[PDB]
């Protein structure tokens, strides 16, 4: 994470544990709060235009 | 050197020469002396070999551009004109033109111009431009009828050359022929002007002051 | 157009197997009134590489300049290769050549002939020639001036070709050099007894020698030329 | 007074074979009565299996051998990874050559490398513009030494069939990328005794799809 | 208003957009300047933001001349377009006096050209400030020139996020030496005022760069402090901040 | 000067476009049909204001050329310049290629100027659509184009532009068919005076009518021969 | 809203926010992955389709027969950079007889950005470059910012989920930088480092673009079936 | 707001005019464009807009040369100022080096005049302040590569399609193009295919003045399909639409 | 709107980006004091310098722009920078051109022109700097001219500059009301620089010393500054006054 404050932070730590939910796990994991983070951001975005 | 198109019932028919000389020296008897601007029309080389070769491929970016922009096959005059201009731009820079364009039209008829180098079009019916230009025109002018065959016109064009080819230095090397009509120019291929010699000797009973 | 005002002449050159010579005359001759002395033209750019140049000293020393300027260009950025493979004596000639060319299309030329010549961080001797007209060729030996057809000539006895420089060694160069500018001296006016030599060696690098004189010059027969009477 | 262009000399000789094509000529480089260099070929490859030669004046000649060479690389960058052809690299010289016309070159420009049908393809051309193909092109300033010979033993020209007397002429005979080897050097070798700006070294290149390989032949000192 | 261009103006004398720019050079590397007697020693913080890096290999010291050493912080490219033209500057002076540009009239013509997009809104100000010097024939000197288009002598000078670290120590090493030191002394006191300004950066790990141009030691051309020396000066800040 | 008065808006449009058909349709009304013999043009003009002289105002209808006619609706300060730039244009035609313009290239020319200020900046575009029609050299069939500010060209059977271009277009459609232009000349010229006669009426003071006959045979209808048939129509009606 | 539409502004914090914006080109596009040891670089990109009909897009650009960069944001701006790499590349091989170094190349194409930047109407370019090449000095990678900033690393990534391929690329990165004279090795690590910038995105032989440049190795492209050599 | 300026971002991160420019192609008439390795076919919906419109002088199919053709859809006035460039283009390869220029090549050409928005950005001449509101399907036949279909973008990037449909109905006809193209389709399989899917876009009666279609075949050029032809083949399309 | 953002006039008809440039030279604090004498003209001007840090020699604010005429500027560095040097190349040129040395009054004109360009531009920005030119001209004698950031200028028998000025004038007027004559009765120059000080001291409070001093004398067709030995020579001499 660069440039985050606790409320952008707060959204990654939440976000994890819904794909956590998904997915049907009882340990949130590494990897989910990883995914957590681009979801903030400014991608999710897997478009072709003219900006890939 | 000797470029003629002459007007007749079934069109065109353009005939040169091939030898371009350097001087004393011949560089050439190979340099074709048809510059196709485009499949309907040619253009002789005459005068400077470089300049009159040169913006005659570029008088085909203009046919191409003529035939985009206003979705119509070039009239003859437009050609010639376009080609005028430019050379008048150049007008003492030194550079030397002289082109028969000819073409064939549904709205103009078979038309020749002879465009040159000083900005002078000139619309016409026969046109024999060179150094050899008047050995060429004798034959050719007296002979010469508007009714006539292709056949005729074929053997005539043949024969001027061959007169030019005699007697000037910078003419001979080969022949090559066009036929002009309106769905085009046909080609009717390369003669050597040494071949050729021998067989009008024989045909005619002409060139009598060779010795055989 | 353009007019020569102050000239110099002659420099020689010669490879061998590990290096080159390149040596010069020193005297700025104004026509047959010679108005500078001891006016080098050996100019040395980098540490491994002598650009030998003669014609005009006005071009001479307005290129002098740029020629410093290519070195100051190399050693902005570039802190591992500011000449260790920035410079060469490939990219100097290079450098020299489309100058001239520009100025002949210009027709107001750098009225030179140029020698560029030097031992390359490949380690191979370099050779190479460029003028006002700006031609460019490689050579085994090479020379300026009035050494252009007197010089080279004594110098194409030994090396003929390029595959008679490791049959030349330093030695035999450093004779054929001497030999050569002490003939320059005699049957030119426009060459003195300065001269100033420079070995490019790539076991000791720029090893340049300044103020050389002729030495076992004959003038001993010209007493027995004698009178038309 | 300044003189803006002079010459430096030199014999070429570019040969259309069936299936090959030779471009050659001697690696003698010269200014009026100095000899230059015995050794620099001005027959460049150039990438693509295009060998281009502009001969006569050298600062003129390299400067068409930069400008082409841009071409080559911004031909693929510019067509991504469409090359030259044989016929594409005629047209450029030209438009090169025409680029300077009032202040034109002074070389004469020959390129050679094989065509679509894998057959050879010379072009040649003058010095400010316009080409056309050839068989035999000799330029240079022993040109008119060597080209009257290459007519005779290639084209069969002024040669008529033995025992007809001239009533049938002499056909073409496919020719041989070593039967094209002793052309060049007979030439060369009576180029050097009886012209000099001859002499030192030839070499020659020959051009397929194949490859290019380079031979190179010593020559009389004078 | 007043603060949406830099030729707006306010009645509080501020110029905004010009304040807003040395920010970013407040947020740059640490990076001094220390005159001294035979010349000049810079030295830059240079971050080491990953492993990944090559050390060594990315500078922020460009020489301009044979003999003047720059250094500068704030934005990179910002910066290198200021040295570049200067590089041209440098050039220029040679060309026309045939000399070498002395310090004083190098610090004068970049000033000018600083100026020049403070005074127009359709060009964007600079922000970043260069450290400068060299050894001239006026003998050795000390710029920094700010973004304003300001600069002045300096006996020490510093910029980047440690430079209250830095010109505390100045003042210390001014008052070691009120007669000033030693070119080759001040490599190993470069080090040390880089080291304690990197307690302001102690959450990031370091390299260390030194750069003279001095006359005792590289004959007034600028070169880069290196191999056994720059481990010397190292192992120097190493025990005294131990 | 670049500073853009063209700008892409977020409708995928240029404001200025929209504002620029919106005073066309506020300009006086150009009515083209053409026969299979003839093209006509009549116009609405504003000659109802008395103490005018128009014999020295300007027409609605300017010739371009021998047989090229130009017609337009909006701004009357705009037309002007695309009136001299069409005419410089031909002239040039004529110089260089030889023969007078076609049809089609002076509706592409015309286009190409509105064009041009559209995408470029510090510069806006017309506010003015026009209807050129005419003959080609050595043709007989007619032509009737309609260009639009936007820089866009469209041929067309029979059209109209101006105010009630709606009004007149309906009326079109069940007098004039695709199929069958009018015969004759005359049924041509009647057909565009009943068109008129809807929305400008007041006689044949407001009523033009140009009638270009093929290769360069360019005659105005005085409002003498107006008045003949308005009073035909009339009583038949 | 005053200093996020000029380009000619500060910014209360030091910045600009065009920058910053232009960086999000980098963040949405398409990613690609160098790495290097001594002796070759290597460009391995994942290029992206649109749709099944639709070809993949070349993410890779060859700029010389010993330079190649590869773009990871805006498309037309990389018309422009490209262009004028190769110009810089012809004037270093007219003037100075010399192929153009990688490094002396980022430092035009920085200030190239850095003008457009300070002037109004202007813009930063939001294409990301990974510039790759064998100078004189060995290998050497470059990393293009928006900013134009160039930094030299033996080992970088850009675009979509660069973070785990730089955490595989730190782990292996002195076995990479030790192996020399094996291009093939340095190759097969780079597939497996853009292994970790995917997502269920997966990798196919037509989703693979590779390119090297080596000591003795030109600079090649390689697709199709010549990357099925490496899956 | 992000749109003021002449070039101009976006806390998208991506250009905001260019963004509009490509929701505007969808404003124009369906422009489809089918390619086998057969030829390519392209397809337009001309529009009628009144029965006194003559239709049959307007159409969207343009040549660019004998061995190019293009179909454009979108704002035609910025379409005028790009085929003017194309065909100029293609004839510059010819002068040049007296060679056909290929498909991708000229596509590329024309994607460089797209970027031209701007009035301070690049080293370039500016001269437009926006970008162009129109995308081209650029067909055409080199000898290189064989039959190529390019979809150009008014952004000034370019795709390789073996099938693309933009325009109004951009969206439903490409649905069902995903499934229907293979490549054992022919040229003439591949004419009434465009046909069947621009009837399903066809706002109107599926005719042939509403309709224009077009080949492009090496062997005898880029051919424009005469009314008859195209009424011809639309008829052939409903008895076969009644053979299901 | 922008009657205030950028150089056009306001319904009040005063410009206040104009006003704005005179509202930043005095920020600086730099007060200035300029005096004719009988031969000469002396100016003395601030040089506070609080840090060890800077080098005091190379802080300056008299800049010579003749051989003959000085400037001394009051307000920011950048702007004064940029006025000498466009001052100093029109001096240059009048030489070139006219075949003499710029007048101070023409220089002063000339320098007055440019800013009312500067405030008609409504992008370019005025170079917010006081410049006071002291000479010694031989057709005008000791002379002042001092042109402010507007363009406007006038000629002068003395002046000050700064925030503190007022009380400088106080001195001033009381000189030349009890002499009655517009210049300094002293045939030495090294007493108006005495005179000077003594004055400095008087009206601001402030004891100086000199690394405070700076000090630019125009004496007739040389133009020098004091160095600060030399200052400290005058600084002892108040004492044996």
């Amino acid at each position: 994470t660069d440039e985050f404050n606790g409320a952008q932070l707060k959204a990654v730590t939440v976000e994890a544990g819904m794909i956590a939910l998904r997915n049907g796990q009882s340990s949130v994991k590494h990897e989910d709060f990883v995914e957590g983070i681009s979801e903030v951001q400014a991608r999710k975005s897997k478009s072709v235009s003219f900006y890939a | 050197t000797t470029t003629l198109a002459f007007r007749f019932q079934g069109g065109i028919i353009v005939a040169v020469d091939s030898r371009a000389t350097a001087g004393n020296w011949v560089a050439s008897q190979t340099v074709k002396k048809v510059i196709e601007i485009n499949p309907f029309l040619l253009g002789t080389m005459a005068g400077g070999a470089a300049d009159c070769q040169f913006w005659e491929t570029w008088l085909g970016s203009q046919c191409r551009l003529h035939e985009l922009r206003e979705k119509e096959r070039i009239s003859v005059a437009a050609a010639s004109k376009i080609l005028s201009n430019l050379v008048y731009q150049y007008k003492g820079a030194g550079l030397s033109m002289g082109t028969m364009i000819c073409g064939y039209t549904r709205k103009e008829g078979p038309t020749i111009y002879y465009v040159d180098s000083d900005g002078t079009r000139l619309k016409g019916d026969i046109f024999c431009v060179g150094s050899g230009q008047t050995f060429a025109y004798g034959v050719l002018d007296s002979n010469y009828k508007w009714d006539l065959s292709v056949e005729d016109a074929l053997y005539l064009g043949k024969r001027s050359i061959l007169a030019a080819a005699h007697r000037d230095a910078y003419s001979g090397g080969s022949v090559n022929l066009y036929h002009v009509t309106e769905d085009g120019w046909i080609y009717h291929g390369n003669h050597d002007v040494g071949e050729l010699f021998w067989k009008v000797k024989e045909e005619e009973g002409s060139f009598n002051n060779v010795i055989g | 157009t353009q007019q020569p005002i102050v000239t110099g002449t002659s420099v020689i050159s010669m490879k061998y197997d590990n290096g080159v010579i390149i040596a010069a005359d020193n005297l700025g001759s104004y026509g047959s009134l010679l108005r500078f002395n001891g006016v080098e033209r050996l100019i040395p750019v980098g540490d491994n590489t002598v650009v030998g140049i003669s014609g005009d000293i006005s071009d001479m020393q307005h290129i002098e300049r740029l020629l410093k300027d290519l070195v100051t260009e190399n050693a902005y950025d570039n802190p591992l290769a500011d000449a260790e493979e920035a410079l060469e004596p490939s990219y100097i000639f290079e450098y020299l050549a489309t100058v001239m060319y520009q100025r002949r299309s210009k027709m107001n030329p750098l009225w030179n002939a140029i020698i560029v010549a030097g031992v390359q961080s490949n380690g191979d001797q370099f050779l190479r020639y460029v003028n006002l007209l700006g031609v460019t060729y490689s050579s085994p030996t090479l020379a300026t001036g009035f050494g252009a057809h007197m010089a080279n000539p004594l110098l194409r006895k030994v090396v003929d070709r390029e595959s008679d420089i490791p049959k030349t060694t330093v030695q035999v160069a450093e004779e054929a050099i001497v030999n050569a500018m002490r003939v320059l001296y005699y049957r030119d006016a426009r060459s003195s007894r300065n001269f100033s030599l420079a070995i490019i060696d790539k076991n000791t690098g720029l090893t340049f020698k300044k103020n050389l004189q002729v030495e076992n010059m004959k003038w001993d027969f010209a007493k027995d030329i004698k009178g038309y009477g | 007074q300044f003189n803006p262009y002079g010459d430096n000399g030199g014999t070429i000789l570019g040969i259309a074979g069936e299936d090959f094509a030779v471009l050659a000529g001697d690696t003698r480089n010269i200014t009026d009565y100095s000899i230059n260099s015995r050794y620099e070929p001005k027959v460049f490859d150039c990438g693509d299996n295009i060998v281009m030669s502009a001969n006569g004046f050298a600062a003129d000649g390299d400067a068409l051998v930069k400008r082409f060479k841009n071409s080559v690389k911004w031909y693929h960058f510019d067509h991504n990874d469409k090359k030259l052809s044989i016929n594409s690299a005629a047209r450029n010289i030209q438009h090169l050559l025409y680029g300077k016309r009032f202040f034109p070159y002074y070389v004469h420009t020959i390129i050679a490398g094989l065509d679509e049908d894998g057959k050879g393809a010379v072009y040649s051309f003058d010095p400010v513009g316009s080409y056309e193909r050839e068989q035999c092109r000799a330029g240079g300033a022993a040109a008119s030494l060597i080209m009257p010979f290459l007519d005779n033993q290639v084209n069969f020209k002024n040669q008529y069939e033995p025992g007809t007397n001239g009533k049938v002429k002499k056909p073409l005979k496919y020719l041989s990328v070593e039967e094209v080897i002793k052309l060049v050097r007979d030439s060369f070798t009576s180029a050097t005794e009886r012209h000099i700006q001859v002499g030192d070294g030839l070499e020659i290149l020959i051009v397929t799809k194949d490859g290019v390989r380079k031979e190179f032949y010593e020559l009389k000192r004078d | 208003g007043y603060d949406l261009s830099n030729s707006v103006f306010s009645p509080d004398g501020r110029n905004f957009q010009v304040e807003y720019a040395v920010k970013a050079v407040e947020n740059g590397t640490t990076s001094i300047g220390i005159k001294c007697n035979d010349g000049v020693v810079f030295a830059v913080e240079k971050l080491i933001t990953s492993k990944l890096l090559v050390p060594q290999k990315n500078v922020k010291i460009q020489v301009v001349d044979r003999h003047i050493g720059c250094v500068y912080s704030g934005l990179i490219p910002d910066g290198r377009h200021l040295v570049n033209r200067g590089r041209e500057e440098a050039a220029s002076f040679k060309k026309l006096y045939k000399t070498p540009i002395p310090i004083p009239a190098f610090a004068d013509r970049l000033g000018q050209y600083v100026q020049a997009h403070t005074l127009y809104n359709s060009v964007r100000p600079f922000g970043v400030s260069t450290i400068f010097g060299g050894v001239d024939k006026n003998g050795a000197h000390l710029y920094m020139l700010e973004p304003s288009g300001s600069y002045w002598g300096y006996k020490g000078a510093a910029t980047g996020k440690g430079r209250q670290s830095a010109k505390a120590e100045l003042e210390k090493l001014v008052d070691h030496h009120p007669e000033g030191l030693s070119a080759r002394e001040a490599v190993k006191q470069a080090a040390k005022i880089i080291y304690l300004a990197h307690e302001d950066n102690k959450e990031k790990d370091f390299e260390l760069e030194i750069s003279w141009c001095s006359l005792s030691e590289t004959n007034g051309l600028h070169k880069f402090v290196k191999g056994d020396l720059l481990q010397e000066a190292i192992d120097f800040a190493q025990k005294e901040i131990n | 000067y670049d500073r853009a008065l063209s700008i892409f808006s977020p409708d995928g449009h240029i404001f200025q476009v929209e504002y620029a058909l919106e005073a066309v349709k506020r300009g006086t009304c150009a009515v083209g049909v053409k026969g299979k013999n003839c093209v006509v043009l009549g116009c609405e003009r504003r000659s109802t204001l008395k103490l005018q002289d128009t014999r020295i105002t300007p027409s609605k209808v300017s010739k371009i050329d021998s047989h090229v006619v130009l017609s337009f609706s909006g701004l009357n300060a705009d037309s002007r310049i695309l009136i001299e730039k069409a005419r410089v244009e031909a002239q040039s035609h004529r110089l260089t290629l030889e023969d007078p313009v076609t049809v089609e290239y002076l509706t592409r020319y015309v286009a190409g100027v509105q064009q041009r200020y559209t995408q470029s900046g510090g510069v806006r575009p017309f506010g003015v659509s026009t209807l050129i029609a005419g003959f080609d050299p050595r043709d007989d069939e007619p032509k009737l184009y309609q260009t639009e500010p936007s820089g866009i060209y469209s041929s067309w059977s029979a059209q109209t532009i101006g105010r009630n271009s709606k009004t007149v277009r309906e009326f079109l459609e069940k007098n004039y068919d695709r199929k069958e232009p009018p015969a004759t000349v005359e049924e041509c010229v009647k057909l565009t005076v009943r068109s008129l006669l809807e929305v400008v009426q007041t006689g044949a003071k407001n009523i033009e009518i140009t009638v270009v006959k093929p290769d360069s045979d360019i005659v105005a209808l005085s409002s003498e021969e107006i008045n003949q048939y308005v009073t035909q129509i009339e009583q038949e009606k | 809203n005053n200093y996020d539409g000029d380009t000619v502004t500060f910014s209360p914090t030091g910045r600009l926010f065009q920058v910053e914006y232009a960086l999000e080109a980098i963040k949405q596009g398409s990613v690609t992955v160098g790495l290097r040891s001594n002796t070759h670089a290597v460009l391995v990109a994942l290029k992206r389709n649109a749709d099944e009909l639709s070809s993949y897009q070349k993410k890779i650009i060859k700029c010389d027969e010993h330079m190649g960069l590869s773009l990871a944001g805006l498309a037309p701006d990389a018309r422009v950079l490209s262009n004028y790499l190769r110009q810089q590349c012809n004037y270093s091989s007219l003037v100075f007889n010399r192929k153009l170094a990688v490094e002396r190349a980022g430092h035009l194409l920085c200030d190239k950005a850095q003008k457009n930047t300070q002037s109004y109407g202007g813009r930063p370019y939001g294409v990301g470059l990974l510039i790759i090449g064998y100078d004189k000095s060995g290998a050497h990678l470059l990393e293009f910012q928006p900013s134009g900033n160039v930094t030299e690393l033996y080992g970088t990534a850009i675009g979509a989920r660069s973070q785990g391929a730089k955490t595989y690329l730190e782990r292996t990165l002195d076995t990479f930088i030790k192996i020399d004279g094996n291009p093939d090795e340095l190759i097969k690590a780079g597939v497996e480092a853009i292994s970790q910038s995917l997502r269920d995105e997966s990798l196919t032989v037509d989703n693979l673009s590779i390119a090297i440049v080596g000591k003795d190795t030109p600079f090649t492209i390689y697709d199709g079936e010549a990357v099925a050599k490496y899956i | 707001e992000y749109d003021r300026g002449v070039s101009t971002f976006s806390p998208e991160g991506r250009l905001f005019q260019v963004e509009y420019s490509l929701e505007a192609i969808k404003l124009g008439s369906t422009a489809i464009g089918i390619a086998t390795k057969e030829g390519v076919v392209l397809g337009v919906e001309k529009r009628a807009t009144s029965p006194l419109l003559e239709s049959d002088s307007i159409e969207k199919i343009v040549e660019i040369d004998r061995h190019i053709g293009c179909a454009m859809s979108g704002l035609t006035a910025d379409a005028r100022s790009m085929i003017e460039h194309a065909r100029t283009a293609a004839v510059t390869h010819n002068l040049y080096y007296d060679e056909d220029i290929n498909v991708e090549s000229l596509t590329q050409s024309v994607c460089d005049l797209a970027l031209r928005f701007g009035e301070g950005a690049s080293g370039e001449e500016r001269l437009m302040s926006r970008p162009f509101g129109v995308a081209l399907l650029i067909a055409g036949h080199d000898a290189d590569d064989g039959y190529q279909l390019f979809h150009a973008e008014p952004s000034g990037t370019f795709y390789r399609y073996n099938a693309k449909a933009i325009g109004s109905g951009s969206e439903g006809a490409q649905a069902e193009l995903l499934n229907e193209w293979h490549s054992s389709l022919t040229l003439k399989e591949a004419e009434l295919l465009v046909l069947k899917i621009l009837k399903q876009v066809m706002e109107e009666k599926l005719d042939e003045n509403n309709a224009q279609l077009s080949c492009i075949t090496k062997q005898d050029g880029f051919k424009i399909y005469d009314n008859e032809k195209t009424a011809e083949l639309i008829k052939e399309l409903k008895e076969k639409e009644a053979a299901e | 709107g922008y009657d205030r953002h950028i150089t056009i006039f306001s319904p009040e008809g005063r410009l206040y980006q104009v006003e704005y440039a005179f509202k930043a030279t005095n920020q600086t604090n730099i007060n200035s004091l300029a005096v004719r004498g009988k031969d000469c003209t002396v100016v003395i001007s601030q040089k506070k310098v609080p840090d060890k840090l800077l080098d005091p020699t190379t802080v300056s604010y008299i800049f010579c722009i003749s051989r003959t005429i000085g400037m001394v500027v009051n307000g920011p560095i950048p702007d004064a920078r940029n006025a000498a040097l466009r001052a100093k190349a029109e001096a240059a040129e009048f030489r070139y051109k006219y075949g003499y040395d710029m007048p101070c009054d023409v220089l002063a004109k000339r320098m007055a022109n440019l800013s009312q360009i500067y405030t008609q531009r409504a992008y370019m920005r005025p170079l917010g700097v006081i410049l006071t030119f002291v000479s010694v001209d031989e057709e005008l004698g000791p002379s002042i001219y001092k042109t402010d950031p507007a363009g406007y200028y006038v000629g002068y028998k003395a002046t000050a500059t700064g925030p503190k000025q007022q009380e400088i004038t106080t001195n001033l007027e009381n000189h030349f009301k009890k002499s009655k004559i517009d210049h300094i009765n002293e045939e030495s120059w090294e007493k108006v620089v005495e005179f000077a000080i003594t004055h400095m001291i008087d009206a601001l409070g402030t004891e100086f010393s000199k690394n405070d001093l700076e000090v630019g004398v125009a004496t007739k067709d040389k133009f020098f500054t004091l160095s600060a030995e030399n200052i400290e020579e005058r600084l002892v001499a108040i004492a044996e006054q």
